[PDB]
C-alpha cells in the first residue's frame, strides 16, 4: 500500500508574465514506513510542495493520493477530516496554541476528533512523561523553552499516532544539541509507530538520517 | 477544557477591551433608555392623574358654575385648579412665587407628596416648595404672608400630582385652597389667573359632557384630554428625550468604533490560531460552534457587567438630578433591558459578521505563509450594505425626525472637521523646527500614521466638545451675567398694573432716583384668526398662550422696523419679523384677537425685527395708541437698580397687587438649574471619555506590534530608556494638548456664533477655558502614556 | 587600536537542568579597519553574541570592551549613548521605519547623535545621492524594493560616520545578485570610510571576501 502517491503535479503562481510555474510535474510514491526527506534551496517552492502534499491547497494540475483518496476532488471539509484522521504536523515555528497548557495542547487533537477525555489525557500524560516534561504539564507555552515547545508540538503530533507526519525545519530555531535531541527523539518515537514522515529542510545530515532524500530542482524531484 | 480556554483567552488585551467596550455600550444605552422610560412612564401615569380624569377645560376666566353643576349631575367628579403669580414674605423680604388654588377634592387620583406627607390645603394653611424655604429661610410650622393675608406653613411640597415638569421654572409652588384665595383679597379681576377644571368618571358620561360643553367654549378656554395637554411642557419633555437619545447615540457610536477596531485587530491576531486549528483537523462545524460559543459567552458576560454598571449609573443619575426631577418616579420596566440587549447584539453582529466569516474562511495556508490572507467580502461590497443597514436602523429608531438627523450629521461633520483641523495643526507644527528630538519624532510618527491618528483625534475632539461645552455653559454663563450689562437693557420687569396705579409708582420711580424706562400699556389677548383663518390647531408657542399687546406713540428703541410704516394707524398693527416669517404673515394681513372683554381686529401694516433673544421687552403685535381701551388695559414696564432691596420691599408694600420680576433672581435660578444639569452632563462626559479612552487603548493595541518594533529599533540604535519614556510622555501629552486646542477652537467658535448672530453680545476670548481644558487633556493623556511606557519600556524583554 | 576586546566571554540561558550556556568561552581581538566575518550554522546563537558585543545585554561572564569602554562596567544608558556615538548596525529586515520616509530614516540616527538637523539632512541627501536613491528620498519604506531597502539601511548606518559596523546576514531576504552587489557596495563604502566590520553570514564567500573569518562552534570561536 502506497500511503502517498504523486502524479505529475504541476503548480503555477501568478498570472500572465509573472505566472511563476514553481512546480512543473512531480511523480512520487511513498511506501508505508518510509522516511523521506525533501531538501532544496529556501523559497524554491519546497513549502508549496509540502502544502500540496498534505492537501492544504490545490495545484494547477496533477494527481495526489493520500491514503488513497483524490485530494484534487474533495472539498476543504473532507481534507480537514482526513488530516485529523491520519495526518500530523510539526513546524519550524511549531505553531503551538499560545493560550493553552502543554497537556491541553497535546490533548487538543483528540478533542477535535471527539474522543473521550479520559484515555486521551492518560495517553497524553504518558507521552509527555516520555518527553520528561513532568514539571510543565500546566505551563503556558510562553514560559517554555524552544526545545520544550518543540517537544510539546511533537507530542501533539504523536497523540493520535497518525499515518503521515508533515514536518518542516523542526530544528529551525534551536541549536545543534537541542536540534539533535528533538530529531533523534522524533526518529525513535516514529520507528515503533510505523508513520511515514516528510521533512522539508535544508540540513544535509538530517536528510541523510531519512532512508530516502529527494531534492527539489526547478519544479522536479531528484533522488540523491 | 473550554472553561480554561475562555478564562485564559479573556486576558488578551484586545478581547478584554472588546468585552469592556460592549459592557460600556450596553451600560450607557441601558441607563439612558431606562431614564427615558422612567420619564415616559411618569408622564403617562401623570397624564392619567395629573388629569385625575379624562377631559379638562382651561380658561383665563372663571367659567359659569352651571357647567360644573351639569358635570356633577352627570356623575362626574370635578377638580378645581387656579394658577396665579404673586409675592411672598420672608419676614420683610418679598419674593415672587406661583400660587395654585385647589379644592379639597384634589387629589382625587394619584398621591400627593408633601413634607410631612398626608397634608392638604386647609383654611389658613399653605404648602411651599423647598427651594422657596431655602431662599426665604422659613421652616415648616411658621406663618408666611402671601398677598394680603398671613397663613401658616403646613409643610413642604415634595412633589404634587398636579405639579408639572418645568426645570426652567420662574416661581416656586404654593399649594393652597380656594377659600383662602377669596380670604386673602390679593386676587384681582383680569389678573394673570388660569382656571383649570378636571372632570373624572366613566368614559361615556365624560364624552357626553364634553359634547354638551363643546358649543359653550370661549376662545380663551381650551378643552383637552389625556394627551391633548401638550403646550410647552410637551415640547420640553420631547426635547429632553431627544437630547438623551442624542447622547446615547453618540456614546454608542463611539463604542461601535472602539469594538470595530479592537475586534478587527483581535481577529487579525487570531488568524494564525484559527489556521492552526483548521490544519489540525478542526471542521467548519466544530470551529463554527467554538467561535460562536466564545462570542456568545463574551456577549453575555459583557451584558451582565454592563447591566450592573448601568444600574450603578442609573442610581447615580437619580441621586444627582433631584433638583430638576420629580422626587418619586415610577419603577423601571423590563423594556430598557430589551432595548440594551437588542442594541448590543445587533451592533456586535453587524460589526463582527465580516471578521466571523474571515475566521471561518481563513485559509490554512496562512500557517505556511504569514502574508496570505483569505480575500472574502471585499470592502467595496461590504461598506455599502453596512452603511445602508446602519442608516435604516437609525431611521427605524427615529422615523421622520429630520431635526435630530440634521443635528447628528452636524455633530459627525464637526468631529471630522476637528480631526482635519488637528491634522493641519500637526502639519504646521512639524513644518516649524523642533529643537527637541522627542517632539519632532512624535509629530512625525503622528503624521505618518494618518487614519489612526485622525480617528483618535476626532474621538477625543468630540469628547472634549462635550466637556468644553459643559465648562462653557457654567463659567461662560457666569461671565455672561458679568457681561449682562449692555446699554439700556432693562433689568427689573413690572407686569399687571392697573391704570389708576400708574401715577403713584411713577412717582415712586420719580422719587427713588429711578429713570422711568419704556412704559408699555399691555393687554393680554389670544390670537383666534389670521386673515379670518382660525389659528386654533397650530402648534405655535405664541398661539397657545396669552399674547401681550402694547401701543406706543413713538417707535420702539430696541426694535428696528424693516417693512411697513410707523406709527400704524387705527386697526393697523406692527408685526414681529420672526413670528411673521414663522406664521406666513405679510403686510396687509388680518389678525383677530379674543380680548378679556371684546374680540377686536387689526391689519398687519408694518414689520419689525424684534430680538426675542435680546433681553428687552419683546412683543409680536404693537397696536396703535388708544386702540384697546375697551379691554382692561394692564400695564408693563421696566427699570434698572443695583443697590439694596429695601426699595423693592417698600414698593411691594405700597403696591401688593403689582407683579414684580427680577431678572437677576430668575437668572440665578436658571444658573443653578444649569449647574445641576451640568453635573448630569459631566457624568455623561465621564462615560463618553471613558469610551474614547477605550478607543485609544484599542487603536494603540492594533499598533502594539509596529510600535514595539519601533522601540526595539530605537533601543538598538542607541536611544536611552529615559529618552524613550520621555518620547512616549511627550507624544501622548501633545496629542491630548492638540485635542484640547481643537476643543478650545470649537468652543470659541460656538461662543462667537452665539454672541454675534443669536445674542449679539460683544465677544471676548475666555482665556480660562484655553488654559484649563487642553492642559487637563494633556495631563490625562500623559498619565496614560506614562503607564504605557512603563508597560513597554521598563520591561527588559525589549531584546 | 583594539576596537573590540573579548576575554573568556560566556553566556548562559535557561534554568535548572534545562539551563544552557549559549557561549562556552570566547576570546577575540579586533583592531581598527579590519573586516571580520563570523560564520556559523543556522541558529548557532550568532545573534546572541552579536547583541552582547552591542552592549544590548550582559553576558554570563567575560570581559568585553568596545572602542575602549568595557560595557560590563556601567549602566545601560551609557551603553546606549556609546552605541549612538560610535557603532552602526545592519540587520536582515532593515527595520525601516514605516512612519518615516527614507530621507528622515537616514537622518534620525544623526539626530540621535545630537547633531544639527541641517548637517544631518546634508549628509543624508549626499549619501542617498551617492547611493542612487535621490529620486525616491520621500518614498515610504513600504514601496521600496529589497535592494533599495538595503541601501536605505546602509545609509542610516553610515551617515553618522561609525567607527565599527555590526551586520548580520543582510541579504537573507535578498537574491544572489542583490546580495553580492550590496556586499561589494558596503565593502567599498567602508574601505573608503576606514570602518571596522563585524559580519554574520552563513554564506562562505562573504567571509572569503572579508579580511578574516571566524567560525562559531558550540559557543566557541575558531580561526578560519
Amino acid at each position: 500500500e502506497n500511503i502517498v502517491e504523486v502524479h505529475h503535479l504541476k503548480k503555477s503562481v501568478g498570472q500572465g508574465e509573472h505566472e511563476l510555474s514553481i512546480l512543473t510535474g512531480v511523480e512520487l510514491v511513498v511506501k508505508r514506513g518510509e522516511t523521506i526527506a525533501l531538501v532544496g534551496e529556501s523559497g524554491s517552492g519546497k513549502s508549496t510542495l509540502l502544502a500540496i502534499l498534505a492537501g492544504l491547497d490545490d495545484g494547477s494540475s496533477g494527481e495526489v493520493s493520500l491514503v488513497g483518496q483524490p485530494l484534487h476532488n474533495m472539498d476543504e471539509e473532507a481534507r480537514a477530516k482526513l488530516r485529523a484522521k491520519h495526518v500530523g504536523f510539526v513546524f519550524q515555528s511549531f505553531m503551538l496554541i499560545p493560550t493553552l497548557n502543554a497537556l491541553e495542547n497535546v490533548e487538543l487533537p483528540a478533542l477535535l476528533r471527539g474522543e473521550s477525555s479520559a484515555e486521551s489525557r492518560n495517553g497524553a500524560k504518558a507521552l509527555l512523561e516520555q518527553l520528561g516534561l513532568g514539571k510543565r504539564l500546566d505551563h503556558l507555552p510562553a514560559q517554555l523553552s524552544g526545545g520544550e515547545q518543540q517537544r510539546v508540538a511533537l507530542a501533539r503530533a504523536f497523540n493520535g499516532r497518525p499515518d503521515v507526519l508533515f514536518a518542516d525545519e523542526p530544528t529551525g530555531n534551536l541549536d545543534r544539541q537541542t536540534g539533535d535531541k528533538i530529531a533523534d527523539l522524533l526518529f525513535s518515537l516514529n520507528r515503533e509507530h510505523g508513520t511515514t514522515l516528510i521533512m522539508v529542510t535544508h540540513d544535509l545530515q538530517l536528510a541523510a538520517r531519512c532512508d530516502r532524500c529527494l531534492r527539489l530542482v526547478n519544479g522536479q524531484l531528484q533522488e540523491e | 477544557m473550554i472553561a480554561r480556554w475562555f478564562w485564559r483567552e479573556w486576558r488578551s488585551p484586545s478581547l478584554l477591551i472588546v468585552w469592556l467596550a460592549l459592557s460600556l455600550a450596553v451600560a450607557c444605552v441601558l441607563a439612558l433608555g431606562n431614564i427615558s422610560d422612567r420619564m415616559e412612564k411618569g408622564l403617562s401615569q401623570q397624564s392619567r392623574e395629573f388629569m385625575a380624569g379624562d377631559r379638562a377645560l382651561r380658561s383665563s376666566r372663571e367659567v359659569p358654575q352651571a357647567w360644573l353643576e351639569e358635570a356633577q349631575k352627570r356623575g362626574l367628579k370635578v377638580g378645581k385648579q387656579l394658577t396665579f403669580a404673586t409675592m411672598t414674605f420672608a419676614g420683610d423680604t418679598p419674593q415672587l412665587a406661583n400660587v395654585k388654588a385647589v379644592d379639597d377634592i384634589y387629589p382625587m387620583y394619584g398621591d400627593l407628596q408633601t413634607n410631612p406627607p398626608g397634608l392638604k390645603p386647609q383654611a389658613g394653611s399653605v404648602l411651599l416648595a423647598p427651594r422657596l424655604m431655602a431662599l426665604l429661610n422659613l421652616k415648616t410650622g411658621d406663618t408666611i404672608d402671601v398677598g394680603d393675608a398671613t397663613l401658616r406653613i403646613a409643610g413642604e411640597v415634595i412633589q404634587e400630582p398636579d405639579s408639572g415638569f418645568n426645570p426652567f421654572q420662574m416661581a416656586p409652588r404654593l399649594m393652597m385652597n380656594l377659600a383662602d384665595v377669596d380670604k386673602t383679597g390679593a386676587v384681582q379681576p383680569g389678573s394673570r389667573v388660569t382656571w383649570r377644571y378636571k372632570f373624572g368618571g366613566n368614559e361615556n358620561q365624560l364624552d357626553g359632557y364634553e359634547k354638551w360643553l363643546l358649543p359653550q367654549l370661549k376662545p380663551e378656554q381650551r378643552w383637552y384630554g389625556l394627551e391633548q395637554d401638550e403646550g410647552a411642557l410637551g415640547r420640553s419633555m420631547e426635547r429632553s428625550q431627544q437630547f438623551l437619545l442624542l447622547s446615547a447615540l453618540l456614546t454608542l457610536l463611539l463604542a461601535v468604533a472602539a469594538v470595530a477596531v479592537a475586534m478587527n485587530h483581535y481577529c487579525r491576531s487570531r488568524y494564525d490560531l484559527v489556521a492552526i486549528l483548521k490544519t489540525l483537523g478542526a471542521g467548519r462545524a466544530q470551529l463554527r460552534k467554538l467561535i460562536v460559543g466564545q462570542w456568545l459567552m463574551v456577549l453575555t458576560l459583557s451584558a451582565v457587567t454592563g447591566g450592573a454598571i448601568g444600574l450603578l449609573f442609573e442610581n447615580v443619575l437619580m441621586v444627582l438630578l433631584k433638583p430638576v426631577l420629580p422626587a418619586a418616579l415610577p419603577p423601571a420596566s423590563l423594556w430598557p433591558w430589551l432595548w440594551a440587549l437588542g442594541t448590543m447584539t445587533v451592533i456586535s453582529l453587524l460589526v463582527g459578521l465580516r471578521p466571523y466569516r474571515l475566521l471561518l474562511a481563513t485559509q490554512p495556508l496562512r500557517v505556511l505563509r504569514n502574508d496570505v490572507v483569505a480575500n472574502v467580502w471585499p470592502l467595496k461590497f461590504y461598506l455599502p450594505i453596512v452603511s445602508v443597514v446602519v442608516v435604516l436602523l437609525l431611521a427605524g429608531l427615529m422615523g421622520g425626525s429630520m431635526l435630530l438627523w440634521a443635528v447628528l450629521a452636524g455633530a459627525v461633520v464637526l468631529a471630522l472637521l476637528c480631526g482635519v483641523l488637528g491634522w493641519m495643526l500637526l502639519n504646521v507644527l512639524r513644518r516649524m523646527t523642533l529643537k527637541s528630538l522627542p517632539l519632532r519624532l512624535a509629530v512625525s510618527r503622528l503624521l505618518r500614521q494618518p487614519w489612526s491618528t485622525l480617528s483618535q483625534l476626532s474621538a477625543f475632539s468630540l469628547s472634549f466638545m462635550l466637556l468644553a461645552l459643559l465648562l462653557v455653559l457654567r463659567g461662560d454663563l457666569l461671565d455672561r451675567w458679568q457681561q449682562q450689562l449692555p446699554p439700556e437693557s432693562p433689568n427689573y420687569f413690572l407686569i399687571n398694573i392697573a391704570t389708576e396705579q400708574v401715577a403713584p409708582l411713577k412717582a415712586f420711580l420719580a422719587e427713588h432716583q429711578i429713570v422711568p424706562e419704556s412704559f408699555y400699556p399691555v393687554v393680554r389677548a389670544r390670537l383666534t384668526a389670521i386673515n379670518d383663518k382660525p389659528t386654533e390647531g397650530n402648534e405655535d408657542e405664541a398661539l397657545n398662550r396669552e399674547l401681550n399687546l402694547t401701543w406706543q406713540n413713538t417707535r420702539p428703541d430696541h426694535n428696528p422696523i424693516v417693512a411697513g410704516n410707523w406709527p400704524p394707524k387705527a386697526d393697523e398693527v406692527s408685526m414681529e419679523e420672526g413670528l411673521a416669517k414663522r406664521l406666513n404673515v405679510a403686510l396687509g394681513d388680518t389678525v383677530t384677537f379674543m380680548g378679556d372683554t371684546q374680540e377686536f381686529r387689526a391689519k398687519v401694516t408694518s414689520l419689525r425685527k424684534v430680538d426675542w433673544e435680546s433681553l428687552r421687552p419683546n412683543f409680536y403685535f404693537i397696536f396703535p395708541e388708544g386702540a384697546l381701551d375697551g379691554q382692561p388695559q394692564s400695564w408693563l414696564t421696566s427699570f434698572r437698580w443695583e443697590n439694596g432691596n429695601g426699595m423693592l420691599t417698600q414698593l411691594n408694600r405700597q403696591f401688593p397687587t403689582i407683579s414684580l420680576l427680577d431678572i437677576g433672581a430668575i437668572l440665578k435660578q436658571v444658573g443653578q438649574v444649569l449647574e445641576q444639569v451640568s453635573r448630569a452632563l459631566e457624568v455623561m462626559v465621564v462615560l463618553v471619555t471613558a469610551c474614547g479612552m477605550l478607543l485609544l487603548l484599542a487603536q494603540v493595541q492594533v499598533g502594539m506590534r509596529q510600535r514595539h518594533q519601533e522601540l526595539v529599533v530605537w533601543r538598538t540604535l542607541g536611544a536611552g530608556k529615559k529618552l524613550l519614556r520621555t518620547t512616549l510622555w511627550c507624544e501622548f501629552a501633545m496629542l491630548g494638548f492638540v485635542s484640547g486646542l481643537v476643543a478650545a477652537i470649537g468652543a470659541e467658535t460656538a461662543l462667537a456664533v452665539l454672541q454675534a448672530k443669536v445674542f449679539d453680545f460683544p465677544w471676548e476670548p475666555d482665556w480660562r477655558l484655553w488654559i484649563v481644558l487642553p492642559c487637563s487633556g494633556a495631563l490625562l493623556l500623559s498619565l496614560f502614556g506614562g503607564w504605557l511606557g512603563a508597560r513597554l519600556v521598563k520591561g527588559k524583554a525589549l531584546f
